[PDB]
This record gives C-alpha cells, structure tokens and sequence, in this order.
C-alpha cells in the first residue's frame, strides 16, 4: 500500500499566519482563532483571522435577523413548547402572503407580513455579502472572479424570491422558509409547469451540475495524482510550467485526446459551475411568465 | 501530433496486459490492451443500438430508445427485439467503462502519477451499475433498470421517483443533493480564486497562494489551503455519487413505501408524539 | 417566442464559450510538433489565442504565452519504429537521464518565493519556530527502500512556510550527504520511513541541491521526477 495524500501524515505549525496586507485596512481584522488539529489532517489547521468592517457587520446582523425572524415564527407555530419545536422542526414554515395581496406590503404579520420582513433581511444580507466578495478582492489587488461567480448564484436566488414574483404579480409565487415546505414548493413548481424535465434550461442546469462533479472529480484527482511533483502549487505552475502540469495534461491528452493548462482548467471550472445557476435562473424566470407548460412548449418546440 | 513537451514522456512501459503488443498511440490517444477492449465493447454496443433502432423503426436520436426486458422476464434472457439487445448493450457498456478505467491505469503507470483518476471514475461506474445491475438484481428483474434513450431515461427517473411519492424525502437523496450543490459551490470558488490570483487588477503582479489564503480568511475566517481544496472537490464529488448510489440501492429494496412517511419515526418518538400544538398535533 | 429565442441564443453563446475555453487552454504546448520537433502539418481547427502577459512578483520578470516553446534540455530518447506513434526507448539510464516517468522540466533555477519575497520552502531547523504539531515525527527514523534495505535516516523536514505543510524529508546517506524526498512519496511508520519508489542503491543518484538551505524550482523537478521514475525503473529490485 502506498500513501495517497487524502490526509496528511505529519502536520507542522509555525507562527500564526496573519496574511498579506496590500491595501487591507488592518484595524478591521480579528486576531487569529484557534488551531484545529482535526481540520489539519485534511486542510489548514488555522482559523481566522477574519475581516470585520462596516459592511461585514451589516451583512451578519441582517443575516441573523433573517434567521431569527423565521425561528420566532417557528416557536410561535410550536406554541412556545421546546419539545414541539424539535419534534416538528422540519415541518414549520414561514409562508409568503396569499395571492390576493399581490405585490403590496399590506398583509398582516401572521399572514405574510413576517415573510416580507424576513425576505427584506435576507436581501440586504446577501447583497452586502456580495459587496464584501468584491471589496475583499479589491483591497488585495485581486481579480473580481469570486464576486462575478457569486453573482450567478445570486441570480437563481433573485429569480426565485424576487424577480419571478414581481413579474407574476404576487409574493405568493415566492418560496417559503421551511425545510420540508421548500421541497414541497419545488415539487409543486414542476407539477404546475408541466414537468421541468421538459424545460431545456433545467436539463442544461443538470448537465452543468453533473458536469461540475465530473470536472471537480477530474481536477481534484489530477492534482492529487501529480502532488508528488508539487502539482497543487498551481499559481507557480502557471508562471513556470513543471513536470506536474505536463504529466497532468498528458494524462488527459492520452485518454480523451485533448487537455487543459494549469490556468485554463480553472476557467473550465468557473464556467462549468456558474452555468448551473445561470441557465437555472433563466429556466425558472421563463416558467409561468412566458411558458405555462414545458411539455406543451416542447411539443411546438416554439 | 505531439505537444511540444510531450516526447520525453512517450517511453515504453506501464502496460497491464500484452507487454509491448499494444504499447503505442494513435494521434494523441494512447492505445494499450484496454484501448483495444474499449474500442471493441463500444463498437459492438453502438452497432447493437443501431440494430435496436431498426427493430424500433426509427433513426431520430430524440426517439431511439432501448428498453430492458419487461418485468415478467425476471432476471432471465429475453428475445433481442424485446429486451435482449438492452441486456447485451449493458454488458458492452460495462465492458467499455471498465476497460476505460483500466486504460487510465496504464496511462498513470507510464506517466509515474498517482491512480486517483481511474479510482474516482470507478465511483461513476459503480453508480451506473447500481441502476442497471445491482438494484434490478436485488429487486428481481432487469425491467426496473432505466432504458437507453434521451427522453425515455428521463421518463424513467420521473416514474421511478413518483412511485415513492415526492422523492425529495429520500434522506440519502437529501445528503447526495447537498454534496452536489456544495461541490458546484466549491468548484466556482476554486476556479474564481485561482483566476483572481493569476489575473489581478490591471498592471499588478500575479498574486500568491498567501493572497489566496488571505482572501478567504478575510472573507469567511478560514481557508482550507491549496492541497485541501483539491482534496475537498474530490471528496465532495465522490460523496455526492456514493450517496446517489446509496439512495437508489435502498429504494425498492429495504424501503418501498412513500419516502415522506419515513420521517414519522421522529415525530412518533414517545417523549413528544402526544403533545398537542405544532404541525403534527 | 421568447423561450425559443433564449435557448437558441444560449447554444450560440455556448459554442463561443467552448471556442474561448479551448483556445485559452492552448497557451502552453502548442504548436503541435512531429516526433522530431518540427511543426506538425495538422494543428487542428482552433487557432492560437493572442498572447497575454503575466507580471511576476519580486523582479522575476514576465511570462508571455503562447510563446516559442523549447525543452531547453537534451532528451535522451530514440525512435523504436519507422513510423509515427510508437514509444521512444531511453538511450541510456532513464533515471539518470530524466526521461519517461523520470522526466523533469527546465523550470527556473530559483526558489519559489512567498508573498513577502522569502523562500517558500525551508528546512524546519531554519524556519522559526515551526515544529511538528501532530502525527509521528519522522525526524530520526531510518529510511528503507523497496529492496527492504536501509538507505539512510531523516535529519529534517522541509516545510512550506506560508501554507504550513511538510513538503520533503531531508535524508542523510551513508556518506554523510543528504537528499530530499517528496513527502508524497514516503510512508511514515512507527519505526521507519518506507520509500516504495526507490531501492536503496538508487538513493545516491537522487539529484542534489546546490545550497543546503534552499531548493530551486528546477531542483524540485529533478528530485520529484527521479523519485517517481523509480516506480517504473526500480521495479526489477522490488519485491512483494
Ligand atoms: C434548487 C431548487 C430549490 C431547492 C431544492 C432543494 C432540494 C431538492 C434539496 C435542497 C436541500 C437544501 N436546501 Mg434547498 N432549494 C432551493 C433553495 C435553497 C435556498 C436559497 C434559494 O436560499 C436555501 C438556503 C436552501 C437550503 C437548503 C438546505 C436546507 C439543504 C442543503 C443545501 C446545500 O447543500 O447548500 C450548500 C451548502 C452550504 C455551504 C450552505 C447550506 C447550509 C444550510 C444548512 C443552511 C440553509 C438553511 C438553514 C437555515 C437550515 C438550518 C437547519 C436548522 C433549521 C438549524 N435551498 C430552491 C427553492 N434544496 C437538500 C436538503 O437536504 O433539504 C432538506 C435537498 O435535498
Ligand atoms: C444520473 C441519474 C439518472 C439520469 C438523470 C438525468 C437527468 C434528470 C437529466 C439527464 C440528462 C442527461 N443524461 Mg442522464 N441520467 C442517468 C444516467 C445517464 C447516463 C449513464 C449512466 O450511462 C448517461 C450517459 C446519461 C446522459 C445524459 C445526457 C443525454 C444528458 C446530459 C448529461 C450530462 O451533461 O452529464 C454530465 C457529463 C458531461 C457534461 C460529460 C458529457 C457527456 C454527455 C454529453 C454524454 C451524452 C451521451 C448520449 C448522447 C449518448 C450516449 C450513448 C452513445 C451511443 C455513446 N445519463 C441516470 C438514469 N440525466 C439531462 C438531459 O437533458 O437529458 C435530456 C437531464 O435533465
Ligand atoms: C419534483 C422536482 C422537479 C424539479 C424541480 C426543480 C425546481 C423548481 C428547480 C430545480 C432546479 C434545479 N434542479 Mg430540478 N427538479 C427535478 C428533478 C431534478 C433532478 C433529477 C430528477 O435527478 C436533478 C438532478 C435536478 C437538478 C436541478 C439543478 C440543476 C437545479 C438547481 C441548481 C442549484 O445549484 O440550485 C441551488 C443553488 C441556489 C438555490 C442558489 C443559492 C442562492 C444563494 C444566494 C444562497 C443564499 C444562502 C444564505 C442566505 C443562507 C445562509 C446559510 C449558511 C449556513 C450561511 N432536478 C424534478 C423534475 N428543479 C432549480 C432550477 O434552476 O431550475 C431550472 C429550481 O428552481
Ligand atoms: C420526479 C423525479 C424525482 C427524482 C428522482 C430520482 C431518481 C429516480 C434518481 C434520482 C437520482 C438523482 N437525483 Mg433526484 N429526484 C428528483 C429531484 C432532484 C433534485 C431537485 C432539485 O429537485 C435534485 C438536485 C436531484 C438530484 C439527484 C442526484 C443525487 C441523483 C443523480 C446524480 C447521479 O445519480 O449520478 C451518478 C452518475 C451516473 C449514473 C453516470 C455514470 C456514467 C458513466 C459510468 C459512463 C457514461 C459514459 C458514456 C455513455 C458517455 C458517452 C461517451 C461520449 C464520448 C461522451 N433530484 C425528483 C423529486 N432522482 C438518481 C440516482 O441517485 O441514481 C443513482 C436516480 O436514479
Ligand atoms: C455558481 C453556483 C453555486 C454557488 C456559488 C457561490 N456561492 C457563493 C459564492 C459563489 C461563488 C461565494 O462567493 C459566497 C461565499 O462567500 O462563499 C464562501 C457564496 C455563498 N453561498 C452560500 C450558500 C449556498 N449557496 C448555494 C449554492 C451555490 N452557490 C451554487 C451551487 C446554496 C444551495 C445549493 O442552496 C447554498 C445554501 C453561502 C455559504 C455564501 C453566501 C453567504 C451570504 O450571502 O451570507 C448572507 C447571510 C449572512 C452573512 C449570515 C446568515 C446567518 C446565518 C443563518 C447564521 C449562522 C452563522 C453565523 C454567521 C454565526 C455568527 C456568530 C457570531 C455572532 C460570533
Ligand atoms: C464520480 C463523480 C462524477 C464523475 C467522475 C468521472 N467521470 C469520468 C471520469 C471521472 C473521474 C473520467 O476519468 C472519465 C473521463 O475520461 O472523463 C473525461 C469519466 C467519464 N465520464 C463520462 C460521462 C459521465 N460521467 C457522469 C458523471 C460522473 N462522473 C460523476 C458525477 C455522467 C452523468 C452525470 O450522467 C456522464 C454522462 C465520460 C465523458 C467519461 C467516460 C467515457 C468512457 O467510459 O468511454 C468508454 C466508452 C464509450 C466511448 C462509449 C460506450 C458506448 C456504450 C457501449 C453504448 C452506450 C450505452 C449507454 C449506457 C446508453 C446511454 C444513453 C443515455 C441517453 C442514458
Ligand atoms: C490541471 O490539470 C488538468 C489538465 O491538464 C493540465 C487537464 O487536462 C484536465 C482535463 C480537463 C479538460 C480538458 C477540461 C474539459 C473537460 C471536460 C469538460 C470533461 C468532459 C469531457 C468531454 C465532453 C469529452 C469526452 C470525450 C472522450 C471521453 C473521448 C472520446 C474518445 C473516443 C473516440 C472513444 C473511442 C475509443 C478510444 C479513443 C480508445 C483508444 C483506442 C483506439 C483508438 C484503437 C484536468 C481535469 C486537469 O486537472
Ligand atoms: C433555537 O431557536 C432560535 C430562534 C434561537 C434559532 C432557531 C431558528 C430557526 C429554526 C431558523 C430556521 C430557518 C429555516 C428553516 C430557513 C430555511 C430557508 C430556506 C430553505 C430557503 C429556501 C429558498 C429561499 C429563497 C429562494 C428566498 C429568496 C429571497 C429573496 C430573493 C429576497 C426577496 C426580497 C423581498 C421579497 C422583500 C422586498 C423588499 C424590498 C423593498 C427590496
Ligand atoms: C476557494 O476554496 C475554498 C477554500 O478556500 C481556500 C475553503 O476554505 C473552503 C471551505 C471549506 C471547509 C472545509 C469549511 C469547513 C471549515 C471549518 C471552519 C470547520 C472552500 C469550500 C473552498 O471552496
Ligand atoms: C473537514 C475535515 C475533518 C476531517 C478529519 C478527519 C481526520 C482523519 C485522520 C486520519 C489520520 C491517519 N493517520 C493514520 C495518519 O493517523
Ligand atoms: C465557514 C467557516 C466559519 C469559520 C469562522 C472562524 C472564526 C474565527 C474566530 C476569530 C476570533 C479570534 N479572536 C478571539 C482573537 O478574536
Ligand atoms: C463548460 C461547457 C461544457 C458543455 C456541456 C454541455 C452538455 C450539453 C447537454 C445537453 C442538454 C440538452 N438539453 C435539451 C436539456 O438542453
Ligand atoms: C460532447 C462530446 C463530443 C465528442 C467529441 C470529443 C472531443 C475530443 C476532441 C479531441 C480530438 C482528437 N483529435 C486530435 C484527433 O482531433
Ligand atoms: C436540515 C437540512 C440541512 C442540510 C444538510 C444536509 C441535509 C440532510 C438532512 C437529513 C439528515 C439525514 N439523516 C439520516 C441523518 O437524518
Ligand atoms: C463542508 C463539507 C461537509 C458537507 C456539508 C454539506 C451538508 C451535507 C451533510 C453532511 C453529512 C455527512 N455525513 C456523512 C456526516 O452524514
Ligand atoms: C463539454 C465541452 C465539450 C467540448 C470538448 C471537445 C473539445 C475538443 C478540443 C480538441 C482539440 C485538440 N487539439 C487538436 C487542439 O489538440
Ligand atoms: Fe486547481
């Protein structure tokens, strides 16, 4: 049996790594968290620091407020009884206003008002978090790829809770906050739109979701297979190609007749991933606004 | 026909079967004994599909479909026009996939690299086999297997799922899904992070892995590191598939009722089953 | 209808994206070559992209790709057939010559640097104050090769500073000099470090480093290529 590099055999530690400075406002960085030997078998042992800042605080406060608003409603649905809370945890649901209120903010707290407030908090939490992925790259002089990628996830999210409801004319079209209910919503959405398997953008979204796992399995396995030549030091392989990057490319050229580079694999990666939610958001956004029934649409192609 | 750096690696050796007999390339493609096996299996398989198409009476790719034996045939043979072709195509598919994995192993050995790739691929093969072989066998008929057709295979997924109600309630399926979504999330971030470092703001120098750790600690208070992320993408994607296979192998065998009802075990726990209020009282 | 328009558009977009992606991934290794090193007649349907330039940190320069490709080293292999597509036999000792699974690339003969401009990899003794934090400490253990003979003993671990990981074991041989062994190619056991890639007589042949407290990207490639090459090339001296 040979060593496979899934878990490390020996961990080493040195002074807490406080990170690169560049243009980062250092006043806004925490101290270092603890060191987890458990984590260190698989990844880095070090926790923190983290960056705080004004946007950070806003996003976290907002995110908590979203979480607590749903949880308060849940406790209420449980009649304040801890045992019923845990029993029925996956069954509770904070639901959007009924169709009759349309897009108005005029529904009672118990019948949708609270849904809108939780949604409001979720909206400022996510967008200020988006702001943070741009700003943390900026302060480090880095490209904006993370924020561009995040924006694609945000797109499916915005379509589900915000843009599709607005275009349909009511908040009742949006997704409820609950474990089992969000699933029922999903199954129902497909039933009511003539089976999402007939939506070409749903099938594309699947090709990409499956493609992501295919590609991450390929890439992750390839890098590990060449880690004995320093393959995971990808930035320096980009700047100065080594025998790791060459054995990697040739594995694939010889197998399937074409190959990537150390930099370009990362572009196949980012795109395979973002296209899950890009095509997904489009398929949902079209559902009910333009196409009532995918099976029907599919019979006419147009 | 060769990459500029390619020649020094095209030495003899690494084969599992046949010594030097198949130790060669065709254009970029390595051959090997398992390249020959793959060609043979794939070729037969494709020919059999084209024959199954004639017996179905269509050539449109959106309509060709090769269905397994109906349930009454059990685990036995079937006339070719009525399930036999599926059965032979399935042996061909299996032979092709396994040959492809073993050819990948020959390529690893010639290249002096780890075996992680064919090992990973073997998970996908195990998933295919769960659906076409393991599950049908445990259930007692080939006809529970999915058919080979573009849309018909989707009909099978829909019909199979709704046999158990909303298939979302399969708990192994919930875990599988979570690994799929988490995998895509991590793929996005890995691609973006490497590229943000390699392609910094205009005029700046390439960032370092130190910047990559920094960015992710700044953002969420942790960074798994450059070895860790590749360990992670691999674990997430193999776990997603392990749980996919699991979620199906347990369906129609140990659990065959409506998956939503499985969850009653928690609600019916004696401590709280009978307290009024909430959703289930 | 708008859905028809969106789907048709998407497929056009996707063809464009795949074209972009495949050409990005042609920044290294192209143009394709015949086995003799001259440009191949058939380059395929994707053309080379416009060059881009990476600015390297710490005065190391730039990299522009695609650019002229050359091995920048002698390749001790010769044809075994009269036509394209067959293996090339080593003309000497492929481990010493650095071909096949023993290959190395003519990377820069400088050390990789961290974000502060210091050597990324250092012996732990010179890395303040890094130490083993978990697992069996390999330092002091005998090193055994695939011939089941002792080749030497571990005298240090070389560590990646910014990423806090073990990268090599430094092993001292019978003559008092040392070699680097990639961490990925050894098995730390309770009483020994086991190296399946190399029999013990091949340890002396491991490429040496020029300065005792740093290792260059070129030296890493030669060391790692050589050790991996033992899998194929030390197989006669291994050993169930
Ligand atoms: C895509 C179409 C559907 C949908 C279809 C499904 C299906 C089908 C499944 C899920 C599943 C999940 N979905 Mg959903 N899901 C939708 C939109 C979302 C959105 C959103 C838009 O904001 C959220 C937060 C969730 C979150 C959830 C998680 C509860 C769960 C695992 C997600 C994951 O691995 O993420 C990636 C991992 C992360 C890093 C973050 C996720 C962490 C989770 C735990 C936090 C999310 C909610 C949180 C408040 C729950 C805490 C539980 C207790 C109350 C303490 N879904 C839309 C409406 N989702 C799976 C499940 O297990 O459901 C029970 C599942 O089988
Ligand atoms: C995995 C769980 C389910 C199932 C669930 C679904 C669902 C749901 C969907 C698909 C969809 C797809 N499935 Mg399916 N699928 C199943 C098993 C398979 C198997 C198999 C095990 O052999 C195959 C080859 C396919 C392949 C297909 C593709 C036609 C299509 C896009 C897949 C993709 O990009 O994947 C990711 C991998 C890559 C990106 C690599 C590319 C490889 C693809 C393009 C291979 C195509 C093969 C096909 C045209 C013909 C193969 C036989 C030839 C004679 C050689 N499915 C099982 C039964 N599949 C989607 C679709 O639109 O169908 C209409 C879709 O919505
Ligand atoms: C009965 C169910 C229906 C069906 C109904 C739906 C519906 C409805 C939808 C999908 C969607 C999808 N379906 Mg479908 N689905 C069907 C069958 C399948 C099958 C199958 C049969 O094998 C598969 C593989 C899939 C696969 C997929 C995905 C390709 C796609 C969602 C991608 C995604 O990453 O979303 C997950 C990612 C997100 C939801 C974005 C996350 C948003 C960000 C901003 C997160 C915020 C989180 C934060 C605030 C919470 C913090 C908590 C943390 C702990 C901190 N479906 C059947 C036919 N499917 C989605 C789609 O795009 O369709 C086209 C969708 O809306
Ligand atoms: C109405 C339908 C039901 C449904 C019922 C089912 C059923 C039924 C199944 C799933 C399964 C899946 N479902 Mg579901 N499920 C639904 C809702 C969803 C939703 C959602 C958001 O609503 C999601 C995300 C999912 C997600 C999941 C995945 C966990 C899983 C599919 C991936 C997989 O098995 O890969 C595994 C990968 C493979 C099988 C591919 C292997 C192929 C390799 C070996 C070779 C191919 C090579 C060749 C032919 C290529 C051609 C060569 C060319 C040159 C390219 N389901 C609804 C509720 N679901 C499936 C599963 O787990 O299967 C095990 C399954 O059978
Ligand atoms: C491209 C498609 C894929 C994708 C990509 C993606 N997601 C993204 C981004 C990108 C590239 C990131 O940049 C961003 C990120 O920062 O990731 C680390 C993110 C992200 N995607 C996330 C989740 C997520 N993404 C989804 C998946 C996907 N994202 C797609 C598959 C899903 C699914 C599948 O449903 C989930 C649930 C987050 C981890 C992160 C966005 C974080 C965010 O918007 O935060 C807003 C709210 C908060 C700031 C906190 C919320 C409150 C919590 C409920 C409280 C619990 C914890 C609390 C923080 C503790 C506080 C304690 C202190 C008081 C001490
Ligand atoms: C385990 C994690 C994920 C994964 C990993 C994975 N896949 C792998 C590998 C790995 C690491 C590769 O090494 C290997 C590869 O070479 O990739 C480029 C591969 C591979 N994954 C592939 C496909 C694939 N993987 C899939 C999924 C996954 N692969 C998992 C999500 C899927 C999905 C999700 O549906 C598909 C379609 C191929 C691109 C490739 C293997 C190619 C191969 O085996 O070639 C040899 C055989 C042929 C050339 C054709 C055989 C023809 C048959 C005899 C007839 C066809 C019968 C078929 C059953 C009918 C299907 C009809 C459909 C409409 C259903
Ligand atoms: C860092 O490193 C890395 C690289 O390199 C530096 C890479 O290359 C890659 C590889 C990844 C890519 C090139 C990115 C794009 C890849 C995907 C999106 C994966 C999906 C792949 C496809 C859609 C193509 C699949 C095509 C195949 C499998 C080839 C078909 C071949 C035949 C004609 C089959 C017939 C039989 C043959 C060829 C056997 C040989 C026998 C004879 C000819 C006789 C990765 C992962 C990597 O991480
Ligand atoms: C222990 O108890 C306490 C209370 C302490 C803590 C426990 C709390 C609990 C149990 C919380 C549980 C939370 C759960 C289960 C939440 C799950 C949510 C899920 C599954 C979400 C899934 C889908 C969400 C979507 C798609 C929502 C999208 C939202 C938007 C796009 C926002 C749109 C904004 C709107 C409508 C407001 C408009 C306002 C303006 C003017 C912008
Ligand atoms: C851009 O690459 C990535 C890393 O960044 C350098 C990570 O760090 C992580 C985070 C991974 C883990 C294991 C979270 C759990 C850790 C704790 C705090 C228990 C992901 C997903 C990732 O994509
Ligand atoms: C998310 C990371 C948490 C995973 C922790 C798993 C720890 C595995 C430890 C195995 C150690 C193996 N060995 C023999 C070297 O000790
Ligand atoms: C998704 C991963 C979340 C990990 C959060 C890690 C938090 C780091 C805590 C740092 C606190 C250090 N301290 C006490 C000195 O301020
Ligand atoms: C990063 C690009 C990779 C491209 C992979 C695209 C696979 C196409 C699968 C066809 C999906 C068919 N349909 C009708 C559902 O759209
Ligand atoms: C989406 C699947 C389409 C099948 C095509 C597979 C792409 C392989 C391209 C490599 C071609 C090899 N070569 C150099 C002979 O052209
Ligand atoms: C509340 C769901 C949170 C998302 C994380 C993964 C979802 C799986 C939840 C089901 C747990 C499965 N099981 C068997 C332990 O109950
Ligand atoms: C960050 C990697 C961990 C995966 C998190 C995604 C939620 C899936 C639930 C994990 C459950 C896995 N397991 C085996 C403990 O049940
Ligand atoms: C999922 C994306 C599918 C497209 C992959 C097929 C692209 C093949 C590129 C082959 C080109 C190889 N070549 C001749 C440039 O060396
Ligand atoms: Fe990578």
């Amino acid at each position: 049996a040979e060593y496979q590099n899934i878990f490390s055999q020996v961990q080493v530690r040195g002074p807490a790594d406080l990170g690169m400075t560049e243009d980062v406002n250092l006043a806004n960085r925490s101290g270092v968290g603890p060191f987890s030997t458990l984590l260190g078998w698989f990844g880095n042992a070090q926790l923190g620091p983290i960056y705080l800042g004004s946007l950070g605080v806003l996003s976290l406060f907002s995110g908590l407020m979203w979480f607590f608003t749903i949880g308060i409603w849940f406790w209420y649905q449980a009649g304040w009884n801890p045992a019923v809370f845990l029993r029925d945890l996956f069954f509770f649901s904070l639901e959007p206003p009924a169709p009759e209120y349309g897009l108005s903010f005029a529904a009672p707290l118990k019948e949708g008002g609270l849904w809108l407030i939780a949604s409001f908090f979720m909206f400022v939490a996510v967008w200020s978090w988006w702001g943070r992925t741009y700003l943390r790259a900026q302060a480090l002089g880095m490209g904006k790829h993370t924020a561009w990628a995040f924006l694609s996830a945000i797109w499916l999210w915005m379509v589900l809770g915000f843009i599709r409801p607005i275009l349909m004319g009511s908040w009742s079209e949006a997704v409820p906050y609950g474990i089992f209910s969000h699933l029922d919503w999903t199954n129902n959405f497909s039933l009511v739109h003539g089976n999402l398997f007939y939506n070409p953008f749903h099938g594309l979204s699947i090709a990409f979701l499956y493609g992501s796992a295919l590609l991450f399995a390929m890439h992750g396995a390839t890098i590990l297979a060449v880690s004995r030549f320093g393959g995971e030091r990808e930035l320096e392989q980009i700047a100065d190609r080594g025998t790791a990057a060459e054995r990697a490319a040739l594995f694939w050229r010889w197998t399937m007749g074409f190959n990537a580079t150390m930099e370009g694999i990362h572009r196949w990666a980012i795109w395979m991933a973002v296209l899950v939610t890009l095509t997904g958001g489009i398929g949902i956004l079209l559902s009910g606004t333009v196409v009532d029934n995918w099976y029907v649409w599919g019979q006419n192609h147009g | 026909a060769l990459l500029s750096f390619e020649r020094k690696y095209r030495v003899p050796g690494g084969t599992l079967v046949g010594g030097n007999l198949f130790d060669f390339w065709v254009g970029p493609f390595y051959v090997g004994f398992f390249g020959v096996a793959t060609f043979f299996f794939a070729a037969l398989g494709i020919i059999l599909i084209a024959w199954s198409a004639v017996l179905q009476g269509t050539w449109n790719p959106q309509l060709i479909s090769v269905y397994p034996p109906a349930l009454e045939y059990g685990l036995g043979g079937a006339p070719l026009a009525k399930g036999g072709l599926w059965q032979i195509i399935t042996i061909c598919a299996t032979g092709a996939f396994v040959s492809w994995a073993l050819r990948e192993v020959e390529i690893c050995r010639k290249l002096g690299i780890g075996y992680h790739i064919p090992f990973a691929f073997a998970f996908a093969i195990l998933a295919y086999l769960t659906l076409v072989l393991f599950r049908p066998v445990m259930m007692g008929a080939w006809g529970y297997a999915f058919p080979y057709g573009i849309w018909t295979h989707l009909d099978w997924v829909s019909n199979t799922g709704y046999t158990y109600g909303n298939f979302h309630y399969n708990p192994a399926h919930m875990i599988a899904i979570s690994f799929f979504f988490t995998n895509a999330l991590a793929l996005a971030l890995h691609g973006a992070l490497v590229l943000s470092a390699a392609n910094p703001e205009k005029g700046k120098e390439m960032r370092t892995p130190d910047h990559e750790d920094t960015f992710f600690r700044d953002l969420v208070g942790y960074s798994i590191g450059t070895l860790g992320i590749h360990r992670l993408g691999l674990l997430l994607s193999l776990s997603a598939v392990f749980f996919s296979a699991l979620c199906m192998i347990i369906t129609g065998t140990i659990w065959f009722d409506q998956w939503v009802d499985w969850w009653q075990w928690w609600v019916k726990l004696p401590w709280w089953a009978n307290i009024p209020g909430g959703i289930n009282g | 209808d708008l859905a028809s328009l969106a789907i048709y558009s998407f497929w056009i977009f996707l063809a464009g994206l795949i074209y972009y992606l495949q050409t990005e991934n042609m920044r290294e290794g192209y143009p394709l070559e015949n086995e003799d090193g001259t440009p191949a007649a058939n380059q395929g349907p994707f053309p080379l992209p416009k060059p881009k330039t990476f600015i390297l940190p710490h005065g190391r320069g730039t990299l522009t790709v695609p650019g002229p490709e050359s091995e920048d080293r002698p390749i001790a292999l010769a044809r075994t057939a009269v036509s394209e597509g067959f293996p090339h036999a080593p003309t000497g000792d492929p481990m010493k010559d650095g071909v096949g699974p023993a290959s190395w690339v003519a990377r820069r003969d400088l050390p990789e640097l961290d974000g502060h401009g210091h050597n990324k990899i250092k012996p732990m003794k010179a890395a303040a104050g890094f130490h083993v934090s978990a697992g069996k400490n390999p330092i002091g253990l005998p090193v055994r090769g695939c011939d089941l003979e002792i080749a030497g003993k571990v005298v240090d671990i070389w560590v990646d500073i910014p990423e806090q990981m073990a990268r090599f074991l430094e092993v001292e041989l019978k003559d008092g000099s040392t070699r680097l062994l990639p961490m990925q190619m050894v098995k730390v056991q309770s009483n020994r470090v086991h190296v399946n890639a190399l029999s013990s007589d091949l340890f002396a042949g491991i490429p040496t480093i020029k300065s005792p407290t740093e290792v260059t990207l070129l030296e890493e490639d030669k060391i790692c290529g050589y050790v991996a090459g033992g899998l194929m090339y030390a197989a006669p001296k291994r050993k169930s």
